[PDB]
């Protein structure tokens, strides 16, 4: 990261500081990385965090300087499309099935999160153009 | 290797024969870190592997061949889940239907369901007994060869309840206007009372094979039925082990000894008579025999065997009991006599209507005669007692055969029987703490009937193999003929038994020695325990079984001196007794040989017919409805041969899939770039990429044939791929979400 | 027999 | 397939199937030849008669026994007897199931070798065995410790069998038999002035002996009684209708078993040879042989021979070791009944001499495989 990048990242980090001490929680590190353009898994976030225990994940606070190596480590289309073609052959996917798999397998999200990202992308039949949805969520 | 973190395994346990476990960290080459549902870790040890667990799509299925690990725990689990969570009481395993006694009344047998099942093919439906009766009825309609349904298990398991509904099904679908539905079930109390007995381990065990033909005319109307019986254990009449009883009828009599109808029979209590006292257990808890006698008489009267015949039968049975009390004074090694006024014989002669001096002369002596001259010869007290007990067994077996003939006399119709469907109830494989000649014969019969089952299965799967153009060499007939040759054939265990029956001063000790001399190191299936010279062990079809040689020969001996029969045929007093005898070598033949013959008549009835199989399983001792003791059920599943059938099937190609159903599942496991306009060629290629192709699984014309594990392996890779894709897409969406919350702050 | 007796 | 059993009695053959209770065929082992010029042409004559043929015609015939003293002396007669046995009376082809044949012990080796030869080459029997009669009498009497007095025609012998083992050195054989009883009975009857001089009335004296003889419980008092009173005498219709009357002469004939000195026999009688046969045994078994002491064969059928044997051995034995007799009424057939049960034992089926083995080893095979 260059000075400009370090300045933008520090400013963003400070936006996530909800206590004024210039720090975020470990549990916010993933959120900051995603807000800054990274897409780490929760497992990857915990790994770069050092697999913290519940107590320090929920209450231990870290400044930008300790977060930065973690952001670096996390930072360092056709597969995504085929991944969506998994759930396809008319180019559509049921909204119910995508909702079920996103809310029941893997690193489960909330139903509200899934509704939020899926809001406006399904038609009256309940089908999502997945090439468009993928481009949209990658934009 | 399939074992990984978050795999699952079963582990052995006393209190459920298997327990679920999850593999907590990957195995590589000696002790396994396993999470248990009762505790976060306990560790498991690998010695001179634990059985893997089937994936969730496979479990709970309608057919135990659809499973991919053919394991005792998988069988037990599928039965437990279907019985408990779905209240599904019928299950398929290969050809067999497995029935698990709901042991509770259920609304399953109504007309609408009969009309649902009629017209279906076997695989079209979730299993039910109607799906067997229909499979028989259609093949009778299709073909000349008529049909037989075999039903196996402990008698408690509800075989009568199976036959009841099979008959109701035929009677409803036939379009018949007859009424065998009532008369057959009305016969059951008498056929139990004469033919059913309390065993050490179970109440009301049936001790004979009961075969009901259902007759059809050329129009497939039900015209009537014909009952037969086979394999009756005559020897129970005169002998028991501790805490058994002989056949119920004798106790139903000894409870009615008070009643005005039976005064002249001079019955005592059940300890007064040598045949009833031997068991040491007159009472069965919760049953008045005195009441069951009423149902028995009402069933006789509803079959319409006359009040006079009924009083004759009961007076014969009292006769037998009084006979068994007669006691012999030894005069010499080669002579015995009956004391001068002996009351039991004095009463027996009055019940049978015979002269005391002729019974007393013939009971102590035998007649030998070449055509020129005849000698009347005394005999030892031992031989006179053996002759008495063999007469009591002969009178009983003939009475049983006569009562069954009056049943058929009520059951036949004058209409011509064009074809029949048979329903066979027969006892399951039997093993206790202590095993005797009775168990030995029951197990030999089950060895025969399992040989037949293995034939039928092997033949039908060679048909299915050629219907799919798959080569017959792949299937192997697993063959128990080396055990039958051990029991059945000359110099076998029964033949050497009769040989010491006839050899002078034979005994159980010298017979056991003759066994060891003949089989001990010579055969793989025959073994001797270290500590005892009075037992032997057979590596028998369901299990090793130890048979205790104490008193076979006493049970096996049967000989009847014709003079003692002919003295009874001399009775003027009453019709029945001469009727029994009317219609030689048979009197010389031993109990074992008579059984071996009755078994051949059974097999040559069944081998002429198309089998269908049902198995019945008892979930628990306690009559708890819809609860399932894993300890009990695993024993039943062993005794029914179900587990050994499944272990025979795992050696084959257990799992079969239609190409488009396989593609419908495993498209995820494929990529459209690879896939082709023919599904068969597409799957032929993809699956040959995914597995070692040729030996490990095979392609038929219409179906794909896997060895056991390999479907689970496909489900494993499919699931892990699907999860990885899902996780990547949702982490992308989480990054989008936190970008959206940054927009919220911008908003 | 052959010697000591008639047969 | 059930084996045949037939007994080469020196007087009377006994045959039937294995596992039958008593023989189907019983007929004297006697071959009759006519001794006169038959005058009628068109008579329908035949050369010679066997068994029940020659009994009824005996007045026309000369009768020969081919077996004397358990030795088959004319094999060419003997073949006719076996041929009649299997084909005519049984209606069995012997080629189709095996056969068991019974023999007095210690008879010459040729009788076994040539009987085996004739069985395999002439009749083409599948398999054969031969067995000592006094072994079979224990199978018949239901025992496995025994001493057996076996007397038919021709031969008497003692064989001891203790707990299933034979004791070869203790075998006693003796040549008193129903034939030498009969040939003495004719000479004693001559004292009354009755004469029987040819074979066709020997078969009358044999029936007189069978109906009327008995054994004195104590001899000399009853001899004096007969010399004192006629109340012992009984009378018999000769086949024509002439009565004869007989007195002490009926018991005097079966006495000779106990005093062979009357026949001019050298040995002692069946009691003292029975005791000597026990004395040859080792002292551990004698007590058991005294209890299981068995009468066998037809010459032991005389009324009271049991009680006489029991008395006279009791006067030889030690007073403390009680002695018993076993004498079942069947005992005339017991050797056959024992052969019938023996042949039916599943264990025995290995024991047969098969034709393949005989063709390998020749007539010598018997001594190797058999006892
Ligand atoms: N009831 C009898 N009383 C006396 N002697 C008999 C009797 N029956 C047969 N015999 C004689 O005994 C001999 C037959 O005995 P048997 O046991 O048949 O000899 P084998 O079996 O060696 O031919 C003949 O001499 C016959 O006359
Ligand atoms: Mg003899």
């Amino acid at each position: 990261f260059n000075k400009d990048q370090l300045e933008e990242f520090k400013e963003a980090f400070e936006l996530f500081d909800r206590v004024g001490d210039g720090k975020i929680l470990y549990s916010q590190c993933g959120d900051v990385m995603r807000a800054l353009g990274q897409n780490p898994t929760n497992a990857e976030v915990l790994k770069v965090l050092g697999n913290p225990k519940s107590d320090e994940l929920k209450s231990r606070r870290v400044d930008f300087e300790t977060f930065l190596p973690m952001l670096q480590a996390v930072a360092k289309y056709e597969d995504y499309l085929e991944g969506f073609r998994v759930f396809d052959g008319n180019g559509k996917v049921m909204g119910a099935e995508l909702r079920h798999v996103l809310t029941t397998l893997g690193e489960k999200m909330t139903e509200e999160e899934v509704e939020t990202v899926l809001a406006g992308h399904e038609d009256s039949n309940g089908c999502i153009n997945y090439e468009a949805f993928l481009k949209h969520i990658l934009s | 290797e399939l074992y990984t973190k978050y795999a699952r395994v079963w582990i052995p346990d006393p209190e459920e024969v298997w327990k679920s476990a999850e593999l907590l960290k990957d195995y590589k080459p000696k002790v396994l870190q396993l999470r248990l549902e009762e505790g976060k870790d306990l560790e498991y040890c690998l010695d001179p592997l634990p059985p893997l667990r089937n994936p969730d799509i496979l479990v709970g299925e309608n057919d135990l061949t659809a499973l991919s690990y053919l394991h005792e725990p998988a069988v037990l689990h599928n039965l437990k889940v279907r019985f408990i969570d779905s209240k599904l009481i019928y299950t398929y395993c290969g050809i067999v239907l497995v029935a698990i006694n709901p042991y509770e009344q259920l609304p399953i047998y109504g007309e609408d369901i009969i009309n649902a099942y009629s017209g279906q093919n076997m695989g079209d439906m979730d299993p039910h007994i109607f799906a067997v009766a229909e499979e028989a009825y259609k093949q009778m309609a299709r073909d000349e060869r008529n049909q037989s349904i075999i039903v196996s298990g402990e008698s408690g398991a509800g075989k009568t309840v199976s036959a009841k509904y099979a008959m109701r099904y035929f009677a409803t679908v036939s379009g018949s206007a007859a009424n065998v539905e009532e008369k057959v079930l009305a016969s059951n109390p008498i056929m139990e009372s004469i033919g059913n007995a309390k065993t050490t381990r179970n109440d009301n065990s049936s001790r004979f094979g009961k075969y009901i033909e259902i007759g059809f005319d050329k129009r497939y109307r039900i015209i009537g039925a014909n009952m037969r019986t086979y394999l009756l254990e005559k020897s129970r009449v005169v002998f028991q082990a501790e805490e058994e009883r002989n056949y119920h009828i004798f106790y139903q009599l000894c409870a009615s000894a008070a009643l005005p109808e039976f005064k002249t029979l001079r019955l005592g209590n059940a300890n007064y008579f040598h045949y009833t006292k031997q068991g040491g257990s007159p009472v069965i808890d919760g049953i008045d025999d005195a009441k069951e006698m009423v149902n028995t008489r009402q069933a006789c009267t509803l079959l319409g065997i006359s009040d006079s015949y009924q009083m004759g039968i009961f007076r014969i049975l009292a006769g037998i009991l009084h006979l068994g009390n007669v006691e012999f004074a030894s005069r010499d090694s080669d002579s015995c006599a009956i004391p001068p006024k002996h009351d039991p014989l004095t009463i027996f002669c009055d019940l049978m209507g015979v002269d005391y001096e002729e019974m007393a002369h013939w009971l102590c002596h035998r007649k030998l005669a070449t055509a020129t001259e005849t000698y009347i010869k005394p005999i030892s007290k031992l031989h006179a007692i053996n002759a008495r007990d063999a007469l009591a067994k002969h009178i009983y077996a003939n009475l049983f055969n006569w009562i069954v003939d009056h049943v058929n006399k009520a059951l036949h119709s004058t209409v011509k029987q064009h074809s029949f469907i048979g329903v066979l109830d027969i006892y399951g494989f039997e093993t206790f703490e202590i095993n005797s000649f009775e168990q030995f014969c029951i197990n030999y019969a089950n060895e025969k009937l399992q040989q037949q089952f293995n034939m039928h299965v092997f033949k039908l799967e060679q048909e299915e193999y050629m219907k799919e153009q798959i080569p017959w060499t792949l299937i192997d007939f697993y063959d128990n003929q080396p055990c039958i040759n051990l029991i059945e054939a000359k110099m076998g265990v029964l033949d050497l038994l009769d040989e010491e029956c006839k050899m002078p001063k034979g005994s159980d000790d010298t017979w056991a020695q003759k066994l060891y001399n003949t089989h001990l190191n010579k055969c793989a299936l025959f073994e001797k325990p270290r500590l005892s010279n009075k037992a032997f062990i057979i590596k028998h079809f369901a299990d090793k079984v130890e048979y205790q040689c104490e008193g076979f020969l006493e049970k096996n001996k049967d000989t009847v001196y014709e003079e003692q029969i002919k003295v009874l045929k001399s009775s003027k007093k009453f019709k029945l007794l001469p009727e029994l005898f009317q219609d030689s070598k048979e009197h010389k033949k031993t109990v074992g040989h008579q059984f071996r013959n009755s078994l051949h008549l059974l097999m040559e009835t069944l081998n002429a017919t198309t089998p269908h199989y049902v198995r019945c399983i008892k979930p628990n001792d306690f009559k708890f409805p819809f609860t399932f003791d894993e300890k009990r059920a695993v024993q039943q599943l062993r005794a029914c041969g179900v587990l050994e059938t499944i272990r025979i099937s795992a050696a084959g190609f257990p799992s079969r899939w239609t190409y488009q159903e396989f593609f419908s599942r495993y498209r995820v496991l494929m990529k459209q770039k690879d896939v082709l306009s023919d599904r068969k060629q597409t799957c032929k290629n993809v699956l040959e990429k995914l597995i070692l192709d040729k030996d490990k699984y095979q392609f038929g014309k219409t179906k794909i044939f896997f060895r056991a594990g390999q479907v689970a392996y496909l489900e494993k890779i499919r699931a892990d791929k699907l999860r990885a894709a899902c996780i990547r897409i949702q982490k992308t969406i989480r990054g989008w979400l936190m970008r959206k919350k940054y927009m919220r702050m911008r908003r | 027999w052959x010697a000591x007796c008639p047969a | 397939t059930t084996a045949l059993v037939c007994d080469n009695g020196s007087g009377l053959v006994k045959a039937g199937f294995a596992g039958d209770d008593a023989p189907r065929a019983v007929f004297p082992s006697i071959v009759g030849r006519p001794r006169h010029q038959g005058v009628m042409v068109g008579m329908g004559q035949k050369d010679s008669y066997v068994g029940d043929e020659a009994q009824s015609k005996r007045g026309i015939l000369t009768l020969k026994y081919p077996i004397e003293h358990g030795i088959i002396t004319n094999w060419d007669d003997m073949e006719k007897i076996w041929h009649h046995t299997f084909y005519n009376e049984l209606r069995v082809a012997p080629e189709e199931h095996p056969t068991l044949l019974t023999e007095a012990p210690l008879n010459p080796k040729a009788n076994r070798e040539k009987m085996t030869q004739i069985m395999f080459e002439t009749f083409n029997v599948p398999a054969m065995y031969v067995a000592i009669q006094a072994v079979l009498s224990l199978y018949a009497s239901g025992r496995t410790t025994g001493i057996v007095l076996d007397s038919g025609d021709g031969v008497t012998h003692n064989v001891p069998i203790y707990e299933g083992y034979a004791l070869p050195h203790a075998i006693m054989r003796l040549d008193l038999a129903g034939r030498d009883l009969t040939d003495y009975l004719m000479k004693i009857l001559t004292e009354r002035g009755y004469s029987f001089v040819t074979t066709a009335e020997r078969e009358i004296v044999r029936d007189i002996k069978e109906k009327l003889c008995y054994v004195a419980l104590d001899f000399e008092n009853e001899m004096a009684t007969a010399a004192s009173s006629s109340s012992l005498e009984k009378s018999y219709e000769l086949p024509d209708g002439q009565v004869i009357t007989i007195g002490n002469e009926r018991f005097r004939c079966p006495e000779t078993l106990f005093q062979p000195s009357f026949i001019g026999m050298e040995s002692a009688g069946i009691h003292e040879t029975t005791y000597n046969s026990i004395m040859k045994c080792d002292i551990d078994i004698r007590k058991d042989l005294y209890a299981n002491n068995v009468m066998s064969g037809g010459t032991t059928m005389y009324p009271g021979i049991a009680d006489r044997m029991q008395k006279e051995i009791t006067a030889l034995a030690p007073s403390t070791m009680k002695i018993k007799i076993i004498a079942p009424p069947e005992r005339k057939y017991s050797v056959w009944i024992g052969g019938s049960i023996l042949a039916s034992l599943s264990t025995f089926q290995q024991m047969w001499i098969t034709k393949q083995e005989y063709d390998e080893a020749g007539p010598s095979i018997v001594h190797r495989k058999c006892f």
